[PDB]
């Protein structure tokens, strides 16, 4: 049946090429021989066997077989290399996680080429992203690695979230010890720069806000190479962490350690005065310092900016194609 | 790992802006010409221009304006670089010693902002109270021109109108006033604001807003007695001042878009206008004096003067002389006469300043069997289009071959003692239903001519409508003699067929030498072309013969000969064809893992693929199996403009951000994951847009080579006409030259006090990295021009490594010898 | 979409183990010992109760597709627990599981791990993952015992006695094949039904429908008492055969 994973062979896919370096193995683009569908194959190598099958992949299998949403990448099946005949020990062949193939990744679209993003293109994009995050958050899962590269986009305008390698369940009743360094520094929230270690779903919201701002400038907002420098840049814009705005900042391991140059005032609305009013209010709420005052995904979908966006009208992002080839 | 060297062989020639004023002395009339990164200072004479000084700046010159603050004897110069390096400059001359003073400097970049569609705009107040900068949508930056602002500190005023087209400071206003055309969904409007240095905000502007032409392009500030502004469009010219409103809509300007303006009479009575087809107009302000003793604008008139080169900037000098600054063709001095000549023209060319224009493509060919090599470029666009023959002889000798249509690709076929050149010319839909060319050109003045009769695409179920007056490109293959550069033959391609790629080669066991062209069916409706042809031609006995045609499902962006087989890129696909004994193309194998396969290069059985957004790829042909293999990719995404192979492991690329990079095979072969990663070992901000890489050298190296430390030779052409050269170094030579750069940067004084390290840092809107793996040979070659005291300061404590002697101190005379050998590679 | 993980009691007479000549009593014993092994090892390592159960559920499912004669059970159990740790985010190093397994197994039993214990286990991970068809997510009776108890209102002490007695019944059912016969929701109800019958409590009184004598139907739809009675019988069977008695 369709559910008997791990047996079908990768012979059933014609490999087209390597689309990326993954965490646990290379990622390939391929075509299904029987249907003609294009798929993406994340290769899982346990030949190292330091700890066997990687947990990063285990998380993505455990979670993406539970999560079904238009904005969540779909894992179609798991296939294997030709296994050694009649030996269960000499087999070092790898497994492949079969996903739908997405045309582009957001990092690629922005870093290279001028992709134009109008207000409506951003509305359709953010609405899909945040709606997916709300599906995951209602299911009590935290992505924990929201970057531009992990947001995938088909030319049809459909958005799908992708790399669930660092995702784990969140219990509001039972606070649990977590791994502090989780999101990439450019998209990391302040509480995790100060080492909360018991983080809330609000961490994902901060990242999506950094993206929201990035879509209006085509440049990431907080570009820093060190944990402290990020907190300074965040502080120059959002204001310095202080009990005045974040009563529980004093409980965080590094609050006294990582002080910014000044006790800056919040300028977010000033340095982003060129953004539409509905959007600026969304950015201001998403980039709130105190994670308990930072809005939830559901609240973002119930915002003047996204509330009335009709998902049926996909509104694809503007792609140059032929015109860009020769200036 | 890889270490490379990059020098300029020919400086940027395209004129990017030009101003006049009193910069060198309060008495002289100056003409300042800006080419990319280069400033030329001239003095106006009765015969022409007397050059006086030329400097380089560590930045692309974006804004250039002359202003004279109160208390200054002579004009000062403001410049802002494309990396937002701002400075105020002064000319100072002490007898024979000419130097440029940096009076104020700083970087005006904002941590947050959206770069505007119409680019950086810089304007200065008539009263010189402030400098205005439009860098980001929704923001207006003000640098007050106060004596204390030596760092050029500035503030932003929130601007409601997000999409601004153009802005100028208005003359004849009580307070500093800006007039700008902006676009919102209701069309384009003209609006004015007043700028307040005390309040640091806008106040309501002096006169009413209006809704203007949809394609309103430029704002002209008219001085008193008139005041107000003139708004130039595609169809109409309008003048607004308070409640006064005029509009002239002469049919002549509708034919061609107007792009540049300049004031002739300081009182505003007369202005010059130029359009994309090169026509030069006179805009006249007809005065009427009232009983109040007041002067009002009565009417506007437009008069055609003649034809000039397609001008990016105009500047009237004195008497009848105008300087025509062209980015697409040669710049000029032209004289405007009061009386027309017998042809009806008032314009007569005086001088012609060479501009290699946009270099769309080029090849190196030894026309005379000398071993020296000559460079044949596709240069210019539209009527300024031309071929250029370039050889070393101490200056470059350049022959020009006018074409009067856009050249696209060039390739040399020795067997036929001629070149093949792809070209496109503009025709306009005429009342016959067909089209009419605006002027004759190479593809129409060919000795013999032909037109494709291919029936492949004749099966068009959907037709395409045409409106009178619309432009179309007509593409041709030109056959051009290598001694006379006579157009021997012109082949016209199908209607709506674009010629994109061209090669000359033999295939398979076929002894004939062919011209092969790759095309694309371009319909306005299609974002990406979906039809195309590979056509095999033979030039024989003065006639081009259609030999075979292969239909493809896309655009043939690039082709190249590959060990007797034809390698072509069709959209995402990279295909290898074999040439049968039946003289037809047969597919052997394909590669589909691309977005758009824009550029191809080969060496042996290896292929380098340049992609639209996915940087570079290393493909390999595996003859044992008859297919392709992926050796490695550059997963760091970049928008490619051209690619080249340096050696079996290093690969060179050019970015649309004016950056150069080198990728290598990781050569740490433990895991397939490492082998398949091309690592970007080289990063370098060039400052030019590279269209074409081409192996070769113009130097006499046939037995006259002696020996150079540099190994290899790649030439490249750019949009601004600049030609450069890239070459490789040994680890030892790089370290020496690099260590010397850091010493030279401390010694050499930069114009505007721009850090050299900043200038050459890799730079996109999203990233800025320090340069690596590249020696700025133009910095190294400046060691020979610095005074003796500075040379010895540079060599102090300088040691050599990995040589005959492991540690060896350098003297000033030792480095003069090394650099002079490095100047002999070009 | 998703695989079916439930068989009928009658189908268990056709496990591979049975068809290679193993009798029903022995396979039941082997399952009990393999389960108790996983339980005890993970408890010594300090593992969460869900992690123990998940390993056990993998183990019980494993021997629906393989014979105990070709896969030594204590190797399988250890491997189940290893992966179970990674699935449930309570991970342990394979070397640490072996250490604990050696502490608890005698010399004969540890013989199953062969010459290289860590290797015999890590290698089996490939087989286990294919066998469980990569259905890593597993739900356990524990969560339903609590979700349903939370909706009971009445004497705090009587309900807590019901919960602990039922919780013990859950731990004991992991040794049985019930994990393979009935969804966990039913198990949670069944253990509530048995704890109440042994405590002489009438649970309907604590529900929102106090006159709804089939109290469970508001939690688990379509469950006949027969199913609950069959489950109860199998749990108490384990108690009566041994010396151990009902917790009460
Ligand atoms: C020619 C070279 C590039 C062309 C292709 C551009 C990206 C193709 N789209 C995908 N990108 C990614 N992300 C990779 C690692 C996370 C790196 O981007 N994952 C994908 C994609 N489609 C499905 N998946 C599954 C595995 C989640």
């Amino acid at each position: 049946t369709e559910s008997d994973w791990g047996k079908r062979c990768v012979d059933k896919f014609d490999i087209i090429g390597i689309i990326g370096e993954g965490t646990y193995g290379q990622v390939y683009k391929a075509k299904d021989k029987d249907t003609g569908e294009l798929v993406a194959l994340k290769k899982v190598r346990l030949d190292n066997e330091k700890e066997g099958f990687p947990i990063t992949a285990i998380r993505e299998i455990k979670i993406l077989r539970q999560l079904i949403h238009r904005s969540v990448v779909n894992m179609k099946e798991i296939v294997t290399d030709k296994q050694d005949a009649l030996d269960f020990k000499k087999d070092k062949g790898a497994f492949y996680l079969v996903f739908e193939y997405m045309d582009h990744d957001l990092m690629g679209l922005l870093e290279s080429g001028l992709v134009h993003f109008s207000e409506d293109h951003i509305k359709s994009f953010m609405k899909q992203l945040m709606e997916g995050l709300e599906y995951c958050h209602k299911k009590n899962f935290l992505h924990r690695d929201i970057k531009c590269s992990n947001i995938l986009l088909n030319n049809s305008g459909q958005i799908k979230l992708a790399d669930f390698g660092l995702a784990r369940l969140y219990n509001s009743e039972e606070s649990r010890p977590y791994t502090n360094k989780v999101i990439t520094l450019w998209y990391r929230p302040p509480e995790l720069l100060l080492g909360e270690e018991r983080y809330t779903p609000a961490i994902d919201v901060w990242s999506c806000g950094c993206i929201l701002g990035e879509l209006f400038t085509k440049k990431p907002i907080f570009q820093a190479n060190l944990e402290l420098a990020q907190l300074e840049l965040i502080s120059r814009l959002c204001g310095s962490p202080c009990p005045a705005v974040w009563p529980d900042v004093i409980r965080l391991p590094y609050f006294n350690t990582m002080k910014p140059k000044k006790q800056y005032r919040r300028r977010l609305r000033e340095e982003f005065s060129f953004i539409p009013s509905a959007a600026l209010d969304l950015l201001d709420h998403m980039l709130t310092l105190d994670p308990s005052k930072r809005c939830t995904a559901e609240q973002t979908l119930q915002s003047d900016f996204l509330k009335d966006v009709e998902l049926s009208k996909m509104a694809p992002p503007d792609l140059p194609h032929w015109q860009d080839c020769h200036e | 790992m890889s270490y490379n060297y990059v020098v300029t062989a020919q400086k940027p020639t395209a004129v990017n802006g030009c101003v006049t004023g009193h910069f060198t002395s309060a008495e002289d009339l100056n003409l300042l010409i800006a080419k990319n990164t280069r400033l030329e200072i001239y003095v106006v004479t009765a015969e022409g221009l007397r050059p006086v000084k030329e400097v380089g700046m560590y930045g692309k010159i974006a804004v250039m304006e002359l202003f004279r603050p109160k208390g200054e004897s002579k004009d000062l110069l403001f410049i802002l670089t494309a990396k937002y390096n701002a400075c105020i400059l002064e000319y100072k001359q002490s007898g024979e010693s000419i130097d440029i003073i940096t009076r104020a400097h700083g970087n005006v970049q904002d941590r947050i902002g959206r770069p505007s569609e119409t680019g950086i705009i810089g304007i200065i107040d008539p009263e010189c109270r402030m400098i205005g900068l439009r860098l980001y949508d929704g923001l207006f930056k003000v640098i007050p021109l106060d004596r204390d602002n030596k760092e050029l500190k500035a503030f932003n005023i929130r601007l409601e109108e997000l999409h601004v087209i153009d802005v100028k400071f208005l003359y004849g206003c009580q307070a500093p006033t800006i007039c700008f055309v902006y676009q919102d969904p209701q069309g384009r409007h003209v609006k004015t604001y007043e700028v307040s240095l005390r309040e640091k905000e806008f106040n309501k502007g002096p006169w009413k807003q209006e809704n203007v032409e949809a394609e309103a392009s430029m704002v002209i500030a008219v001085p008193e007695p008139f005041g107000g502004a003139i708004i130039i469009g595609q169809e109409s010219i309008t003048y607004h001042n308070g409640d006064k409103y005029l509009a002239i809509a002469p049919p002549i300007i509708k034919q061609s878009t107007i792009v540049c303006h300049n004031r002739v009479d300081p009182n505003g009575s007369r202005y010059l206008l130029g359009d994309m087809e090169g026509r030069l107009f006179m805009l006249l302000l007809e005065k009427e004096e009232q009983m109040d003793g007041t002067v009002t604008l009565k009417d506007l008139r437009v008069e055609l003067l003649g034809e000039t080169s397609i001008a990016e900037c105009l500047t009237y000098l004195d008497n009848g002389v105008v300087f025509v600054g062209s980015r697409l063709g040669d710049s000029q001095l032209v004289k405007l006469n009061v009386d027309s000549n017998e042809q009806g023209s008032y314009v007569v060319a005086m001088e012609t300043f060479t501009n290699l224009g946009p270099i769309v493509d080029m090849c190196v060919v030894d026309l005379e069997r000398q071993g020296q090599g000559q460079l044949v470029t596709c240069s210019g666009a539209f009527k300024e289009g031309s071929l250029r023959i370039i050889r070393n002889g101490q200056k470059l000798h350049i022959r020009t071959v006018p074409l009067y249509e856009s050249p696209r690709k060039i390739c040399y076929q020795e067997v036929s003692q001629c070149f093949g050149v792809l070209s496109s010319r503009i025709e306009v839909q005429d009342t016959s239903g067909g089209t009419t060319a605006l002027r004759p050109s190479a593809s129409t003045q060919a000795l013999s001519s032909s037109v494709s009769s291919s029936k492949l695409f004749s099966s068009s179920t959907a037709p395409h409508e045409t409106s009178f007056g619309e432009e179309v490109e007509v593409h041709n293959l030109l056959i051009i003699d290598q001694h006379t550069f006579e157009v021997l033959h012109a082949h016209q391609f199908l209607q709506n067929e674009y010629a994109l790629s061209l090669v000359s080669c033999k295939l398979g066991k076929d002894p004939n030498t062919y011209f092969i062209v790759g095309t694309a069916m371009v319909y306005p409706e299609e974002a990406e072309p979906k039809q195309g042809r590979i056509v095999v031609f033979q030039y024989s006995d003065g006639k081009l013969q259609t030999v075979a045609e292969k239909e493809v499902k896309g655009a043939v962006y690039s082709m190249v000969e590959f060990n007797g087989k034809l390698l072509a890129s069709i959209n995402s696909t990279v295909r290898l064809y074999e040439w049968t004994t039946e003289k037809e193309l047969r597919t052997e194998c394909n590669h589909y893992n691309n977005i758009m396969a824009l550029y191809l290069k080969t060496k042996g059985d290896f292929i380098l693929v340049g992609d639209l957004m996915r940087s570079v790829l290393l493909l390999a042909y595996k003859p044992m199996e008859g297919n392709f293999e992926e050796i490695a990719r550059d997963f760091n995404p970049n928008w490619m403009s051209a690619v080249e192979i340096l050696d079996d492991d290093n690969f060179l690329g050019a970015e649309n951000a004016f950056n150069l990079f080198v990728c290598q095979k990781d050569s740490a072969a433990t895991t397939d994951e490492e082998r398949q990663h091309l690592q970007e070992v080289g990063l370098f901000h060039l400052g030019e847009f590279v269209n074409v890489f081409c192996h070769g050298s113009l130097v006499m190296q046939n037995l006259g080579e002696t020996s150079t430390p540099t190994q290899g030779s790649v030439l490249f052409g750019t949009v601004n006409g600049m030609i450069g050269l890239v070459t490789s170094l040994s680890e030892s030579w790089y370290n020496l030259l690099l260590d010397m750069q850091n010493r030279l940067n401390k010694v050499i004084k930069s114009v505007g006090k721009i850090e050299h390290s900043f200038w050459r840092s890799f730079h996109t809107e999203r990233k800025t990295e320090p340069a690596t793996g590249f020696i700025d040979g133009d910095l190294i070659e400046s060691f020979l021009d610095i005074s003796r005291p500075k040379m010895q300061e540079v060599v102090a404590n300088l040691q050599y490594d990995d040589g005959s002697g492991m540690k060896r101190e350098a003297t000033a005379d030792d480095l003069i010898k090394v650099v002079e050998e490095l100047t002999r590679i070009h | 979409t998703k695989p079916c993980w439930y068989w009928d009691k009658k189908d268990l007479a056709h496990t591979p183990s049975q068809l290679e000549g193993l009798d029903p009593a022995t396979e039941a014993r082997y399952r009990r010992e393999g389960a108790r092994f996983i339980f005890d090892v993970g408890t010594r390592l300090g593992l969460h109760y869900d992690t123990l159960a998940t390993g056990i559920i993998y183990f019980h499912r494993f021997y629906m597709f393989h014979s105990f004669k070709q896969f030594p059970r204590y190797v399988t159990g250890a491997c189940c627990l290893f992966l179970a740790g990674k699935v449930e985010e309570t991970p342990k190093k394979c070397k640490d599981i072996i250490k604990t397994a050696r502490s608890l197994l005698n010399d004969v039993q540890f013989g199953q791990f062969g010459d290289d214990p860590k290797e015999e286990v890590m290698v089996l991970e490939r087989i286990l993952l294919q066998t469980i068809k990569f259905d890593l997510q597993v739900e356990h009776p524990y969560q339903f015992l609590l979700k349903y108890a939370k909706q009971l209102k009445g004497d705090k002490n009587k309900i807590q006695k019901l919960v602990q007695m039922a919780w013990t019944f859950v731990n004991d059912s992991l040794c049985t094949t019930l994990s393979l016969q009935w969804e966990p929701e039913i198990i949670a109800v069944a253990v509530m039904y048995l704890a109440g019958r042994l405590c002489k409590f009438e649970i309907q009184e604590w529900t929102s429908k106090p006159m709804y004598r089939r109290w469970w139907e508001q939690f688990v739809q379509d469950v006949p008492v027969d199913v609950l009675e069959d489950i109860c019988h199998q749990i108490l069977d384990l108690y009566s055969q041994g010396k151990q008695q009902m917790p009460h």
